[PDB]
DNA sequence: CGGAACAGTTGCGACTTAGACGTGGTTGTGGGAGCTGCTATACTCTCC
DNA sequence: GGAGAGTATAGGTCGAGGGTGTACCACGTCTAAGTCGCAACTGTTCC
RNA sequence: CCCUCGA
């Protein structure tokens, strides 16, 4: 996200690693998408230099108020007169920008959520052999994907023919569409003569030139359509070779480079196909079927010719949140463009300032659309600060741009060789989502490309160095890794002369230490957050280690924490990078400190405070609360901890207790996993967590009139009502219980819907007042606590409310859980079961 | 109460649970309210009516321009419906008049 | 061919045309005709000869004719089976039936209103395909080309989605259904439990026999009349708890533990009125279920009628089936601890 | 209603068929007003075709009571009833032009294809307007 | 009651109602998340499919000319009498010749020239059920189906015992093909149950008909009940069909009993139980 | 005029496939695609006598479909959201049922009101038949005093009189 | 425990309205997203 | 006639908690809300 | 329906 927003840490990180003249997310669409030209030439439209304001509302603000966490995005908007000469320059108002939280979170519509990375196959070319056939001989066939644009695919066939599909459409001979591209079929012969199988392929094409070529391939696009030459060629131009509806990025333009040898001398100028790409793929192609192990292309050098692994991260791609938004951005933008340009030719020069030409409401409607209905943009999973935190790591295969769930084979869930130190091969769902849903490994990054890189040490002459290197999937295969638990001594030189490594595509081979290039920086290394807080981790298998990561996030939050006393050391920094906890980001003193806030006195005699969070709900209604470690007085440094989260304790995660446990069959009650508890753990308050219920209710119009809350509720006791406010609405402090009346509201109620003794009485009695029905919100069964808040919200007042909506109204309700029968207990090692009895 | 709960039932042969299950503990409106009215009163518990969703099942199928008609042994088809003059009997008799 | 020779013939596209094709059709000469080539023909020719009899022979027979293979009116289910709903934040949700229908409605009186326009042959034929196409979606959506999506590109469902599938009215509505008088919760072990007794929730137990109750305190000084029960037994009054261990007395229950992989997968208890909120299973049953106390839930029937009640104590009762359907061994049989323990 | 159930048939559903079950034509896409809350007439959810959403109440208010039973308001053609004939009761639309039933065309094998021996791809061609079909010729016109 | 035998679960002799199918059919299931070859494999049985690694079998009994040669097998077979000579078009050279006892002779591998009797398999292998069927007749079938299918359960470690099977496999073979029709109406190809097929057949047999197997769901689709077959598999397809036909449901079956809301034919919901007529003795009413 | 219909078949039609890819963009959906450009061909056939002769057809109709799609877009934002859904959820049934007029009703609620009334039917018992007749008429079926004198056979003062004593009486008699 | 006489209320029935709301016309360009990363089996069509 | 290909079908059960609206103007056409009078209609009040 | 999760 600082990539998007171009934010100065990620200036200084990208001179670090070296700058292109490094473009945010932002600039770059601005820049692509400028100049906007009128269809004449007359007038162009440049943005630059785009700047955000302060934030509107703090977080817990917009938590409060259903808002979205945003800042207004202004651009320099350039509007020129080709003609005149006069230039203006203005300031424009972009939108409302949802912005990333310190937690790497966005809060929309003041819930909170979290943009999970996609896992996709990056633009390229990519080569598959099939020996499938029934025939039991092999096919080859190949793909080529760009980032935005059509496919392409080529086939050759088990009738020994070279198939041409573009977008679904139908195959066609290879030589029909290179033809169509302005060959000769002699010049066919020329480069592609010594494939047997296109010799047998040129007399299957049934016409020959570029007209009847050109004519065939507009045929097959358009089904009902006239064809015509000029429009078929500037068509089949705008369907590839043109940048607007065809764009292979730069990694497609790389990948496509690498993997054929076209370009050595590194031109980094444009991004889309070429003819000689086409030339290209069709020759790596027609070389495969025959047999042959590597190629060289006009221009080009020494390419191995091979297929590619789908599933090798390599070829398998990250879509970052950043990439993700600006997508959409680039979306809206170009809709906005669209209007701009409608916009120049119906408003009269020197009556146009930019800010008449733009309208911004289908970007902020563009990325509103992004965050509500997109699969990536997710309710964020708070059951304790790990299920947060690994949620914010998490690599999904399935979304827009991926693939769909019925497609996915069994191949795509398994663990991969080139997943070692990228994705936790441990930590995935046991459900129907197994495979399709990873964590990141501890020290993996996302390179500028969407790669993921891991760390290795330098190894030199038998020597392991200090120098670390970043190295990709693809730059892994070229060398030799030794693991981490191959032994060294104090010097460099390995402890024995054979080492087990990973040396090529993913074989594990006992292998001379002589030959060694990098080694792993660590254990842990291949592991996630969640799998590395798994003690004696190795002594487990590994589904029980599966269980016992995606375990550890059911955990909930108990009264007090307490840190184990086995950790694997992670526990502490999983607390900080979590964000759950309160650190200092300057070192001083505790000038005051209650259970609202802490302040920090700085020796610069500025002061800091944090505000604590106390009692709040989380999304699945655990108890976030944090409460200060330090003392009045205390010197504080920056980085320390001040404030306990929900599951830390003194700054380490801390999921659960530290319980004295015997292991033996015990009369029947422990039989089959079953468990058997202590009362101390309910009179002690060890095992009780605190969990709040939000409920909602709303007055608003119906059929028969309006809906109102109030406290008057007919044939209803005063005593039942005794614990509302003169509102209707259940005072703060009271204790209630299933059926308790929350809030009261009455309905309208049509005549028809009365009894006939109802209608008697109410006749004689002479009642007059409207006839209504008892709505009121009541407390579900098996539900008891204390109420704690009340959120009130008025069409009265300026409460912004839905469309026919007078009065809306949350209760929050606190219960105090105390351990029980039937409640689920887990060890960090996959081992869990029910309490079926506490003595 | 699925599919191979009802396999279950049959493999133990009992019907007048399954149909229980299926008519007036689900589906059949006069049956469930029948059968509450006799627990109260401490009665035996009516005969099962026809389940709703059967009823629906026609006229999903009659949408699909299919004609179905349940048949007698005479032959002729049988109107499904009831009377609606029992419930306002009952109420008018609840009155005294 | 028309402008010349129009008034010796008579043609069209569309399926008025197949309409006047049928309407010409002879069924007993092409039902003659194919049993000839039946007869006197061989090969592949002979197949194709058998299988189009299938169809005129079925369509020979009286009160059936092919003419209802072509529609001219589309019928509409009542709406109570394609509702649609408010919902919170003002919006509505509607069956995808109802878009279906409109759309029908809007290509139907668009291809009226370009009939009386006068409108050119092409774009009432474009009109008419549009139509054939949205009844298409109505019956069976995407089974031609591809298929009508709402909002996400989500396909609507049709009106042959409503039958067919796992979640169709005959799998789901129709040869399963949710049903009155039961209740689920997590299982523990029971070990102290005959073999023919559970242990029930006070809390399930009190909801699930919630009438018996009430009839039962109505009949003693408890409640007035049946609706001071209803009330009574609603705020869990102290009385209740007595009654309801004499309702409960020898009145079985139905557990079942999902999934059913064979007929012990349900099985009759007596109910024992429990502490805490967990259903306790006797220890030997564990087989049968393949319950593994990790957090296994079971739902638990009450039988009402005379013959539920009486199935449940004779044929599904617990101890009445030790023995493995299957092979005949015994099933409700010590293991693990137990074992160990011997 | 006790099992006196014999038997269970299908068969095609006529024009005349369906045009019987009817108990109105829907002639209009809207379905409910905002406003009112209260279904459009000649709309899928009509009261007047389907029945009255509300027990003994018509769409136009004259009516709401069950002294009414029976009668159809001569305002809104609503019929005093119960609401639960809005789960029995059907509509129907008249097409302006014939439609093939798509069961019997595309399923496989194809019906219509086999009835008058014609290839589905052909078939197809003629539903979907992209070839003509000869209905009749004049045998004795065109040999004089 | 008398052919099926024991109940296995009451030990007794099955009653009158039981469903046994049902109970076969769970028999065979509930283990079959078991069955790590293996459960494709009782799929494969179930279903009456033509078997990978098929093992072709001698139609009569001749002289072998095995050629086998070229990375290839071919198989002809002139019968001992004046008959055409059967040929095997493609035996892949993975596959085994059979090691068998030859009559007339010693037990040794399938040579050229070989003799061999009527039901002799050529090759090591599965063997196709429907030529078993064919040329060794049904009671052949009803073993080779039943042996092939428990044999898998045994290998896991389970054990069924055989009459589950047993019920499963009756139902796999329920029907005739006709061959010729004579006057009896019957559609050639068409396949007509056994009871029908030799009612039908009246002189005042004109019907040919060859003994079916077919696979549980084509046979599951096959029966009288629109309403069950709909209900099961391709429901478009069924309800057209039946449409097109005017079938009539009897409505007889328990699953259509199950969808109307009946009591299921079977158990306590059969005519013998559920009219019963209960009454006190004298002796009773007196005290 | 045929001239215009003639001369409209020559120039428009084949625009068609040119039109049809314009409304995709603004629909992004096929179907909504085709009702669009028919509706935009409606307004063209019905309208295109106001066509000058010579000046170029593409821009009007394109400007027929754009504003036509308008017209239906602004229609739709003000109308609240119609969402075809597969299936309607129970928590969307219960959650609607917490505003109706009349809530969904268990079983028992119907068979509980079903019950009849003691108090109020021996309470009417005690009012003398007539008073019981009127005050039932009124008070329960809703009619009139001119068709419940109709029904009765009597004056309408009659009606009145035992409406007012019969519900003084029902009164007394219940509280 | 009636039948007029007499005096309070809904309640239907018109009409003015002010605004949402749909209609006139409609004239320089201008052709969608999304995907395709499922397996296995039976059988009609359709190209030959 | 006869073979490949193209299309059709199937693919576990039961539970818990969550879930969405870029785009022409300048106007006449209608409607969505009314305040407001007589009948028509409810009620007392008698003799 | 979809997301995600339990057996
Ligand atoms: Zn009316």
């Amino acid at each position: 996200f600082e990539w998007l927003i171009g934010s100065p840490r990620w200036r200084e990180s990208a001179a670090e690693r070296g700058d292109v003249n490094p473009v945010g997310g932002l600039e770059e669409v601005l820049y692509e998408l400028s100049p906007i030209e009128d269809f004449s030439g007359s007038m162009s439209l440049s943005f630059s230099d785009p700047r955000f304001d302060d934030v509107k509302a703090p977080v817990d603000e917009c938590k409060d108020k259903d808002m979205t966490y945003a800042a207004p995005l202004f651009v320099t908007a350039e509007f020129i007169n080709n003609n005149t000469g006069e230039i203006k320059s203005q300031t424009v108002f972009m939108g409302d920008f949802p912005m990333m939280t310190e937690k790497g979170t966005f809060i929309i519509n003041g819930t909170e959520r979290v943009v999970v990375s996609q896992l996709v196959r990056s633009p390229g070319v990519y080569f598959d052999e099939t020996i499938d056939k029934s025939t039991d001989k092999t096919l080859h066939s190949v793909k080529v994907i760009p980032s935005r644009g059509a496919w392409l695919e080529f086939d050759v066939d088990k009738r020994d023919t070279v198939g041409v599909r573009i977008d679904r459409k139908r195959r066609q001979p290879v030589t029909v569409l290179l033809k169509a591209l302005g060959w000769t079929s002699e010049q066919i012969v020329e480069r592609f003569g010594f494939s047997e199988i296109m010799r047998s392929t040129l007399e299957k094409d049934n016409t020959v030139g570029t007209d009847e070529a050109l004519l065939d391939i507009y045929r097959k696009l358009r089904p009902g359509e006239p064809p015509t030459k000029e429009s078929a060629q500037t068509l089949l131009e705008n369907l590839f070779f043109k940048e607007k509806r065809y764009d292979l990025a730069r990694v497609g333009r790389y990948k496509v480079n690498k993997k054929l040898g076209l370009h050595v001398g590194e031109p980094i100028t444009s991004s889309t196909l070429t003819e000689e790409d086409v030339v290209a793929t069709i020759e790596y192609l027609v070389r495969l079927h025959e047999g042959q192990t590597t190629m060289t292309v006009p221009g080009g050098v020494e390419v191995p010719v091979e297929t590619d692994d789908i599933d090798h991260f390599g070829n398998r791609r990250l879509r970052t949140v950043g990439e993700l938004i600006q997508n959409q951005i680039r979306v809206g933008m170009s809709r906005m463009e669209r209007v701009v340009r409608e916009r120049m030719t119906t408003q009269d020069v020197e009556a146009i300032t930019p800010q008449t030409l733009i309208n911004i409401r289908p970007v902020v409607a563009a990325i509103k659309e992004f965050f509500g209905t997109s699969q990536l943009s997710q309710f964020m999973d708070q059951n304790n600060p790990l299920s947060g935190l690994t949620h914010k790591r998490r690599l999904s295969a399935l979304g827009p741009g991926g693939l769909s769930r019925e497609r996915a084979g069994l191949e795509v869930r398994d663990v991969h060789p080139s997943h070692y130190g990228r994705m936790c091969p441990i930590e995935t769902p046991e459900g129907p989502n197994i495979g399709l849903i990873g964590s990141l490994s501890v020290y993996a990054r996302v390179n500028p490309f969407g790669f993921i890189e891991t760390p290795y040490r330098k190894v030199v002459d038998g020597v392991v160095s200090d120098e670390i290197v970043y190295l990709t999937a693809d730059e892994e295969d070229r060398h030799v890794v030794a693991q981490a638990n191959s032994p060294i001594d104090a010097d460099g030189r390995f402890v024995e002369p054979r080492v087990l490594v990973r040396r090529k595509a993913g074989e594990v081979e006992y292998v001379p230490s002589s030959e060694v290039d990098y080694m792993d920086v660590s254990p842990r290394q291949m592991v996630s957050v969640a799998t590395a807080m798994i003690p004696f981790l190795e002594h487990d298998d590994a589904n029980r280690a599966l269980m016992g990561a995606n375990m550890q996030r059911q955990a909930v939050p108990l009264v007090r924490s307490e840190a184990p006393l086995v950790g694997t050391g992670m526990e502490l920094r999983a607390a900080i990078d979590a964000g759950d906890v309160v650190v200092a980001e300057e070192s001083g003193v505790i000038e005051e400190v209650s259970a609202d806030y802490i302040t920090v006195m700085h020796d610069n005699g500025t002061r800091r405070t944090y505000r604590m969070r106390k009692f709040a709900r989380s999304n699945h209604g655990t108890c976030a609360n944090q409460c200060p470690i330090v003392d009045a007085g205390d010197r504080v440094e920056a980085g320390q901890v001040i404030a306990d989260g929900p599951c830390t304790d003194d700054g380490e995660m801390a999921l659960g207790k530290n319980l004295l446990v015997a292991i033996m069959p015990w009369e029947g009650h422990n039989y089959e996993d079953a468990i058997i508890l202590s009362n101390r753990l309910v009179e002690e308050d060890v095992l009780t967590s605190i969990h709040i219920e939000e409920h909602e209710i709303d007055a608003r119009d119906t059929k028969l009139g309006a809906e109102e809350i109030t406290r008057d509720i007919p044939n209803i006791s005063d005593e039942v009502l005794a614990d509302l406010d003169e509102r209707g609405i259940v005072r703060i402090g009271a204790e209630v219980r299933d059926g308790d009346i929350l809030v009261g509201k009455v309905t309208p109620k049509g005549e028809t819907e009365l009894t006939p003794e109802e209608r008697l009485l109410r006749a004689i009695f002479g009642e007059k007042a409207r006839e209504v029905r008892d709505t009121s919100l009541k407390v579900p069964h098996g539900e008891s606590g204390k109420v704690i808040g009340i959120r009130v919200f008025s069409r009265e007042d300026e409460d912004e409310l839905p469309a026919g909506v007078n009065e809306l109204v949350r209760v929050y309700v606190a219960q105090k859980r105390k351990i029980s029968d039937g409640d689920k207990l887990a060890g960090r090692h996959g081992n869990k079961g029910v309490i079926g009895k506490i003595l | 109460f699925g599919e191979m709960e009802c396999w279950a039932m049959q493999a133990y042969g009992a019907a007048y649970t399954l149909q229980e299950l299926l008519t007036i503990k689900s589906d059949d409106t006069v049956g469930r309210v029948k059968v509450y009215e006799a627990i109260v009163k401490g009665e035996n518990i009516p005969e099962p009516g026809i389940p709703e969703s059967f009823k629906v099942l026609l006229k999903e199928l009659q949408s699909l321009c299919l004609n179905v008609e349940v048949l007698s042994s005479d032959g002729a088809a049988i109107e499904l419906r009831e009377g609606e003059d029992e419930d306002l009997e009952r109420a008018a008799a609840n009155l005294g008049i | 061919l028309v402008d010349r020779y129009g008034e010796y013939f008579t043609g069209a596209m569309g399926a008025e045309s197949i309409q006047k094709l049928i309407e010409n059709f002879d069924i007993d000469a092409e039902a003659e005709s194919l049993r000839d080539v039946i007869r006197n023909g061989k090969g592949q020719k002979k197949l194709r000869a058998l299988k189009r009899l299938k169809v005129v022979a079925a369509f020979q027979q009286s009160g059936n004719s092919p003419m209802g293979m072509v529609l001219d009116a589309v019928p509409v289910i009542p709406p109570e089976l394609r509702p649609m709903v408010q919902l919170d934040g003002g919006r509505f949700a509607t069956s995808d039936l109802n878009d279906l229908y409109r759309r029908v409605i809007n290509r139907n009186n668009r291809l009226k209103r370009l009939i009386d326009l006068g409108a050119p042959e092409i774009i009432v034929n474009n009109e008419k395909r549009m139509l054939q196409e949205s009844v298409d979606a109505l019956f069976d959506n995407g089974r031609r080309g591809r298929p009508v999506t709402g909002p996400g590109n989500r396909p609507l469902k049709s009106l042959s989605d409503l039958l067919k599938g796992k979640q169709g009215r005959f799998r789901q509505n129709l040869l399963g259904k949710r049903v009155d008088y039961s209740g689920r919760s997590v299982i523990v072990v029971g070990p102290q439990l005959k073999l023919h007794q559970c242990g029930l929730p006070k809390l399930m137990a009190l909801e699930l026999f919630k009438p018996f109750v009430m009839k039962r305190l109505v009949d003693l000084n408890h409640a007035q009349n049946i609706k001071s029960a209803k009330r009574m037994v609603e705020r869990q009054r102290p009385q209740v708890w007595d009654v309801l261990e004499e309702v409960i007395a020898e009145h079985p229950v139905l557990l079942n533990r999902a999934p059913t992989l064979h007929r012990l997968g349900i099985q009759a208890f007596e109910p024992m009125l429990v502490e805490g909120k967990a259903i306790q299973l006797h220890p030997l049953v564990c087989e049968a279920f393949n319950a593994d106390f990790d957090g296994d839930q079971m739902a638990v029937h009450l039988p009402l009628s005379a013959e539920a009640q009486a199935e449940a104590r004779i044929l599904m009762l617990s101890s009445n089936n030790i023995l493995s359907p299957a092979s005949g061994r015994p099933l409700a049989m010590p293991r693990l601890d137990m074992v160990t323990g011997l | 209603d006790v099992n006196f159930f014999d038997e269970l048939r299908i068969g095609l559903a006529t024009a005349e068929d369906i045009r019987q079950w009817s108990y109105g034509e829907v002639k209009k896409p809207e379905t409910i007003n905002y406003r009112t809350l209260k279904p459009e007439k000649d709309g899928l959810f009509c009261e007047k075709i389907f029945g009255p959403t509300r027990d003994w109440e018509c769409y136009c208010g004259k009516y709401k009571r069950v002294r009414f039973k029976g009668i159809i308001c001569e305002r809104c053609g609503v019929e005093v009833t119960r609401a639960k004939v809005r789960r029995e009761r059907m509509g129907h639309i008249e097409l302006a032009a014939p439609v093939t039933h798509i069961w019997y065309f595309k399923g496989v094998p194809s019906r219509l294809g086999y009835l008058l021996d014609l290839a589905p791809k052909d078939l197809e061609k003629i539903i979907y307007f992209a070839a003509y079909v000869i209905t009749s010729v004049d045998e004795e016109m065109r040999h004089n | 009651a008398t052919c099926y035998g024991r109940s296995m679960a009451t030990g007794k002799l099955v009653d009158i109602g039981e469903a046994v199918g049902i109970v076969a059919a769970q028999s065979i299931g509930e283990p079959g998340t078991q069955l790590t070859g293996g459960l494709p494999r009782v799929q494969e049985l179930f279903e009456a499919r033509v078997p990978r690694g098929k093992a072709p079998i001698a139609d009569v009994t001749g002289r072998v000319r095995l050629e086998d040669g070229e990375r290839f097998y071919k198989i002809t077979i002139v019968p001992d009498d004046g008959g055409e000579e059967v040929v095997y078009d493609k035996i892949s050279k993975r596959q085994r010749l059979r090691v068998f006892k030859h009559e007339d002779g010693s037990e040794r591998v399938l040579s050229d020239g070989d003799h061999v009797e009527v039901g002799q398999q050529l090759m090591e292998g599965s063997a196709d059920p429907h030529e078993v069927l064919r040329v060794q007749g049904p009671r052949e079938v009803q073993i080779h189906l039943v042996r092939e299918v428990q044999e898998v359960y045994r290998a896991q470690g389970v054990s069924i015992h055989d009459k589950h099977i047993e019920v499963i496999v009756r139902q796999m073979l329920r029907r005739v093909t006709i061959i010729d029709s004579g006057s009896t109406e019957f559609l050639p190809g068409s396949l007509i149950d056994r009871a029908e097929f030799e009612a039908e057949n009246r002189r005042v047999e004109p019907a040919a008909g060859r003994p079916v197997l077919m696979g549980i769901t084509k046979a599951s689709l096959a029966t009288d009940s629109w309403l069950s077959a709909a209900s099961f598999q391709e429901t478009t397809r069924v309800l057209t069909d039946a449409a097109i036909n005017c079938r009539s449901d009897k409505l007889n079956g328990l699953k259509e009993n199950v969808i109307i809301g009946k009591l299921i034919p079977a158990g306590t919901g059969i005519n013998r139980y559920r009219n019963i007529a209960v009454q006190p003795t004298e002796e009773a009413r007196a005290a | 005029d045929e001239e215009l219909t003639a001369r409209f078949e020559r120039d428009a039609i084949p625009l068609l496939d040119q039109l049809y890819g314009g409304a995709l963009r603004m629909t992004r959906n096929p179907a909504d695609a085709e009702d669009l450009l028919q509706e935009t061909m409606v307004k063209a056939y019905a309208g295109f006598r106001s066509f000058r002769h010579g000046t170029n057809l593409k821009a009007w109709l394109y400007r027929i479909l754009t504003n036509t799609y308008i017209n239906s877009y602004r229609k739709k934002q003000r109308q609240p959201a119609e969402y075809p859904t597969e299936q309607i959820t129970d928590w969307q049934l219960a959650s609607n049922a917490e505003h109706s007029s009349t809530g969904l009703r268990s079983a028992e609620v119907e068979a509980l009101e079903a019950l009849p009334d003691t108090e109020i039917k021996e309470a009417l018992q005690a009012l003398p038949e007539e008073f019981r007749m009127a005050v039932y008429y009124a008070d329960v079926e809703g009619f009139p005093y001119k068709e419940i004198a109709e029904i009765m056979d009597t004056p309408i003062g009659t009606v009145m009189s035992r409406l007012h004593r019969g519900r003084r009486q029902l009164r007394g008699l219940l509280a």
